[PDB]
């Protein structure tokens, strides 16, 4: 059938977020907190369009605030955060517990300089509002027609002509 | 089902030589199939024991198939009508005749000759009026 | 097959409410009265299988027997018939919405018509 | 070669078939059972299916033909039946080897085999998704949801159970 | 197709093939019955794995529930057509006919 | 003899694992449940007869989804096209495909 | 075997059909197959014969392989569509083996060797369950799957199926032999039916349970398993042999009985779909059945067979156990033609 | 890889000294040397597989302990484990579970 129209490489090309997975966990919570906007934006965009191509601009966005947020961190608390993703990165799972110290070192700072306040247990994970301009996909599946159905329930019920009319029977 | 194809492609009273291997054909994949059968069903003591046996049947068979095609187009070709019923007969008969000689018996020969020809004469009244021995589920 | 898949059939129900549209099956109906008569036979069988008096033993089994015979017949003449009107029903609706495939023919008398004779000589 | 390890599998597990299929003693044919069994926890594993092909090598190779060889060593017959014992156990076991390799030769030279489907040719590799499971085993998910979804097989299975107990103490009665 | 299922069905194939055609024991027959229910839960995990049907992945262990069942019932039968004749030989089911 | 006694009785016995595109734990999406659940709007209500042609093409897509028979034909044409440029030596794939670009993130 | 148990043993068989019947999920079909086989297996060997465990092992391998065959169509099935709902099968090798396999469960030939050797086999009572209710539930399968059936094979199955029933009838001696070759033909009859008319093979279905509950349920009043222990039967009920007698014409097909009726409403439907020379053959083969009936007919109530001089004994007593559905059972089986119209109820 | 590498490490390094215990002493020279009843009690077999049926379907129980269903859950677990003791109490009643 018909060509895929896969974008060009060049409309892809955008600013890397190149920080490890430490790195990124280490800052997770206010990195939700403070790029939300953004993020929700996409993810509003990428769930109801299903094509990941229809939603690249919101993409750069994220990776930008991403870039935005790092950069800001960079300024204001770059060594207790350094400190803090070192302690993350040397447990294997990446826990959270082991480095409640650090964790409390860059919290204050970034409190301090920024005036970021760590989201509490059971925010980030709450359903929230997106005021987007895009349009709703009116067809995101691309649905053909859908095929008319029977006609049905002419009327009322009236007995048989003659009954059941088979072979010699009279009723 | 390429066979039966074969044999039906070929027209009825012409390429003799052909339609006698197709039918030749035939009769082959019936006689495996009852030989298969017969050696499940009933075991045979050897494996030479169930070699000849199969042999024989299948033979039996081919013959029976060749006879009646050769005979069926031959008459259908001399009578030159080639869609009278009678060709078949005639082939079924000479068939049946076939499969008395391989039995040695008399009795099987002329109830084979009867019976298998009126069956040909049946499926080529079949072939000529649309007869359906299977009929698909129009309702 | 055929009336199972019918829109709006609920599954498991013997007598749908469409079918009190119908008149009821009428207690004099003759296949009314040909059920009695096979709980009579059944009553019969049963005295005669254990080896009561035939026709006069069990009075009470043989007036249960006949009894239920004739309560269940009623009501499998009323879905027999509620059957069949539907059949008719759904046929005369197909017909109706779907001229072209039932067109009327044109009548013509036996004049117009012509048979060919065949002589018994 | 890794980039197989699937279709090799798969051909040692059609190995094994034919081997307990030739039908050797039970005791043989026990092994190529749990061969069978491994080589298929293998695949299953290599599919993303840990927890099912591991219940195979517990329930099914240390489960029901852990008794299968109980049983054949309470029947213990005179002598160890292997496939050169007879001549026609040998022969479908090399017929055997050899349709597999027909298939496989066939499958890998005609880019499309058809015995009875129709099989390509390329890696097994090729018909896994690209999707993120995230935090969560799928397989793990779908067997844990026959006690929030299939109550109905829970009840049908156990009753099953149950009353195969019953049945099994009923058919060895022997009266 | 992947050649994968195609090895599977050929397995099943195999062992029910076996399982047809008995040679003398019993218990070689009832390893072949356990060997298809084997080659059935490998293609059913295959499916329901690579087409990701969560719900259906607890059927290829329900499957397995009575494939063991079916198997002790085949190993309770066999037990006492031994106990009966002496061995577990098919031959010995003979005094039914036709 | 179908007695659909769940229909009648409104019990979900088994109707839950009929399709891939029903209810799944944790809304885990099946791997064709688009194809499906356009397949099953298409065919609801129409009939089978109607559905097995009026629906056809919804059903190729799903089974191609489900099995991807030709998207894995078309790939063993690329391939096999490519093995025979590089034996005539005609083509040589990039160095991002040989590896010699880091893949993006 | 304890009363208890043997109540919950046939309430399992009968939970297994009935989740066969009641199922819209391929899965739980084949599950209520497997139960039916549990549940059954130690209901033939209730009493304890090595014929009895000869019997249930032939029974349990058949149908272990049938449910085998099944469960990997079934597999194919969703390899090719991912739809596990019982419905049109959308892939032609997995209907053809799923269509053995049933036909297999059902005794269809040429998977019909088992049937005369269980039925011998297992008690009369085994016998009546396993030739009427196991019957069921593939039965239903089939309806269900009608539209996807081949019917060439069907129709092979069928045909092949009343010719061996006709055949091997007319070589028994024994009556359960002959009960299951007669069972043989009529599940041939009402497969004939199953592409063209599903309401026709209930129809037939219905009858055929009738008539082989009613035989069955006199054969054990008479506790008769051979034709001279029938013959026996005229010196002391001669009610029974009559009854007998006019039950086995109405399963020959004779009118005006009731074993009339789904032969001719199989052959109308037939004819209505252009088969004209298959309904020919099948009642012509028909034949047969009624040739063996007539002689069993013939050795039991027509004809007074020599009796023995210890039945002046069993002249004393009387039979203590009643089956109360024997004498309906019999009218039904025997009485019902006049009242065909009313198949629009099944329907 | 690594449980392959592990596997087949494993079976080799055992099947080295099986070697080197079957062949390697067998060299040491010397000289010549010379040189069932039907189980009924098989039915505890048996039973094991019936029961490690059950083994099998209670597996799934520490993340069936996740669902929010959690009612229904614990209804299921508990008539599967009641179901499983009934078995064992109809087989010890009925004198089945006669241990050799």
């Amino acid at each position: 059938p018909g060509i895929v129209e896969l974008p060009t490489l060049e409309d892809l090309k955008v600013q890397e977020v190149k920080v490890s997975s430490s790195v990124l966990k280490a800052a997770a919570h206010h990195y939700g907190a403070q790029c939300d906007k953004p993020n929700k934006e996409f993810m509003l965009c990428r769930w109801e369009e299903k094509d990941p191509r229809r939603c690249l601009e919101e993409g750069k966005l994220v990776n930008q605030c991403a870039l935005d947020f790092f950069r800001q961190i960079k300024r204001h608390c770059a060594e207790p955060f350094t400190e803090y993703w070192t302690c993350i990165d040397y447990s294997g799972l990446q826990l959270f517990r082991h480095c409640r110290k650090q964790q409390a070192k860059f919290d204050e700072c970034v409190l301090d300089k920024l005036g970021w306040v760590r989201p509490d247990l059971g925010e980030l994970s709450k359903v929230t509002k997106v005021k987007t301009d895009r349009p709703l996909p009116e067809n995101p599946y691309h649905s053909r027609a859908r095929p008319e159905p029977n006609p049905e329930a002419e009327g009322d019920l009236k007995p048989a002509k003659h009954g059941s009319r088979l072979f010699f029977w009279t009723m | 089902k390429t066979l039966l194809h074969k044999y039906s492609d070929i027209p009825e009273g012409t390429e003799c030589h052909r339609k006698a291997y197709a039918s030749t054909s035939i009769g082959g994949a019936t006689g495996l199939i009852v030989s298969a059968y017969s050696i499940a069903l009933k075991p045979p003591a050897s494996f030479l024991e169930g070699v000849a046996r199969t042999g024989r049947y299948t033979f039996t068979s081919a013959a029976i198939g060749a006879i009646f095609g050769l005979t069926s187009c031959i008459s259908a070709q001399v009578r030159e009508k080639p869609d009278d019923p009678l060709n078949y007969f005639i082939g079924g008969c000479a068939g049946g005749l076939t499969l008395g000689a391989r039995t040695r018996s008399y009795g099987i020969g002329a109830a084979a000759c009867a019976y298998m020809g009126l069956t040909a004469a049946l499926v080529k009244m079949g072939q000529l009026e649309g007869w359906q021995v299977f009929a698909e589920p129009k309702v | 097959t055929m009336m199972s898949g019918r829109p709006g059939r609920v599954p498991l129900q013997f007598l749908p409410n469409e079918a009190r549209s119908l008149p009821p099956p009428k207690l004099t109906d003759p296949r009314l009265v040909y059920m009695g008569f096979l709980g009579y036979c059944s009553g019969l069988i049963d005295n005669a299988i254990r080896r009561r008096p035939v026709v006069s033993a069990g009075l009470h089994r043989q007036l249960l027997y006949v009894t239920s015979f004739v309560f269940f017949g009623y009501y499998l003449l009323k879905r027999q018939d509620y059957m069949y009107a539907l059949r008719d029903h759904d046929m005369f609706a197909y017909v109706k919405s779907h001229p072209e495939d039932f067109p009327e023919k044109d009548k013509k008398t036996y004049g117009e018509i012509l048979e060919e004779f065949h002589p018994v000589r | 070669m890794t980039m197989y390890i699937a279709f090799i599998l798969s051909t040692i597990f059609v190995i094994g078939f034919v081997g307990f299929s030739s039908k050797p003693s039970p005791i043989y044919g026990g092994l190529g059972l749990i061969v069978s069994g491994g080589v298929g926890c293998g695949i299953v594993l290599n599919f993303g299916g840990s927890f099912l092909g591991l219940m195979v090598f517990l329930i099914y190779l240390g489960g029901m033909l852990v008794v299968f060889g109980y049983t054949t060593a309470m029947a213990t017959e005179m002598y160890p039946e292997v496939w050169v014992s007879n001549k026609t156990v040998f022969g479908a076991f090399v017929s055997g080897l050899m349709m597999e390799f027909c298939m496989v030769y066939y499958a890998l030279k005609e880019e499309e085999v058809e015995i009875i489907f129709k099989f390509n040719g390329l890696g097994d590799w090729v018909i896994y998704d690209t999707g993120d499971s995230g935090f969560f085993s799928e397989e793990a998910m779908g067997i844990a949801a026959l006690y929030s979804y299939g109550t109905w097989l829970v009840i049908v299975t156990g009753w099953s159970l149950l009353i195969g107990v019953v049945v099994i103490m009923e058919i060895t009665r022997g009266n | 197709m992947p050649l994968v299922y195609m090895n599977i069905i050929m397995a099943f194939a195999i062992a029910l093939a076996g399982l047809l055609m008995y040679r003398s024991h019993l218990m070689s027959s009832l390893l072949c019955l356990e060997g298809m229910m084997l080659s059935l839960f490998i293609m059913s995990t295959l499916i329901i794995l690579n087409t990701h049907f969560t719900l259906a992945n607890m059927m290829p262990i329900i499957l397995l529930v009575f494939a063991a069942c079916e198997a002790a019932l085949g190993l309770s039968l066999l037990v006492m057509v031994s106990n009966t004749y002496g061995t577990d030989y098919v031959q010995n089911l003979n005094l039914l006919q036709c | 003899p179908f007695f659909d006694v769940q229909k009648r009785l409104g019990l979900d016995l088994d109707r839950w694992m009929t399709i891939q595109s029903a209810e799944q734990p944790h809304k885990i999406p099946g791997r064709c449940h688009a194809f499906e659940k356009e397949w099953i709007e298409c065919a609801h209500g129409i009939g089978g007869i109607r559905a097995e042609k009026e629906c056809k093409i919804e059903f190729d897509d799903f089974v191609e989804c489900l099995l991807r028979q030709k998207t894995m034909k078309r790939l063993s044409a690329i391939k096999r096209q490519r093995d025979k440029l590089i034996k005539e030596g005609k083509y040589t794939p990039p160095p991002h495909h040989l590896g010699k670009e880091d893949p993006r993130p | 075997m304890n009363p208890i148990i043997y109540t919950t043993l046939i309430m399992t068989v009968m939970s297994g059909t009935m989740l066969v019947m009641i199922s819209s999920h391929w899965l739980l079909i084949w599950i209520g197959f497997e139960m039916n086989l549990l549940a059954m297996i130690p209901v033939l060997m209730k009493n304890f014969n090595p014929r009895a465990t000869e019997a249930a092992t032939k029974y349990f391998l058949t149908q272990a392989t049938a449910s085998m065959m099944l469960m990997m169509a079934i597999i194919i099935n969703l390899l090719y569509s991912g739809q596990w709902t019982i419905t049109k099968m959308f892939n032609p090798v997995a209907m053809t083996m799923m269509t053995m396999a049933l036909a297999m469960k059902l005794g269809l030939s040429p998977f019909h060797f088992w049937v005369p050797e269980v039925t011998q086999g297992i008690s009369l009572q085994a016998g009546l369950l396993l030739l009427t209710w196991q019957k069921l539930a593939p039965l239903s399968v089939l309806c269900q799957i009608s539209q996807s059936i081949n019917p060439n094979l069907m129709l092979t199955m069928a045909m092949l199926s009343i010719l061996i029933g006709g055949w091997g009838g007319l070589n028994q001696t024994q009556l359960r032999k002959i009960m299951a070759y007669s069972s043989i033909a009529h599940m041939g009859w009402m497969t004939a039916v199953l592409p063209y008319n599903t309401t026709m093979t209930i129809l037939n279905l219905l009858i055929y349970i009738t008539m082989t509950l009613a035989m069955f349920m006199l054969l054990i009043h008479s506790s008769a398993t051979t034709t001279l222990s029938l013959s026996h039967t005229w010196n002391k009920m001669p009610v029974i042999t009559s009854l007998m007698m006019v039950t086995l014409l109405s399963m020959g097909g004779l009118p005006p009985l009731s074993g009339f009726m789904p032969k001719w409403m199989i052959i109308q439907e037939m004819t209505k779909n252009e088969s004209i020379i298959m309904p020919t053959l099948m009642a012509m083969t028909a034949l047969l059945n009624l040739y063996f009936y007539m002689r069993l007919a013939y050795s039991s109530s027509l004809t007074m067979f020599p009796s023995t001089n210890n039945m002046k004994m069993k002249w004393q007593f009387e039979h203590t156990k009643q089956m109360k559905l024997l004498p309906t059972m019999i009218v039904l089986s025997t009485l019902v033609l006049p009242m065909t119209p009313a198949l629009s109820s099944l329907n | 890889m690594n449980i392959m590498l592990t596997l087949l490490t494993n079976v080799t390094l055992a099947s080295l000294l099986v070697l080197i215990a079957f062949w390697l002493p067998q060299l040491n020279a010397y000289s010549e040397k010379t040189s069932p009843f039907s189980m009924k009690f098989f039915l505890v077999a048996i039973t094991f597989l019936l029961f490690d049926l059950e083994i099998a379907l209670l597996l799934p129980l520490p993340w069936a302990s996740q669902t929010n269903n959690l009612k229904t859950m614990l209804t299921m677990a508990l008539f599967l484990l009641i179901l499983l003791a009934a078995s064992l109490a109809y087989e010890w009643t009925q004198k089945g579970l006669e241990w050799a």
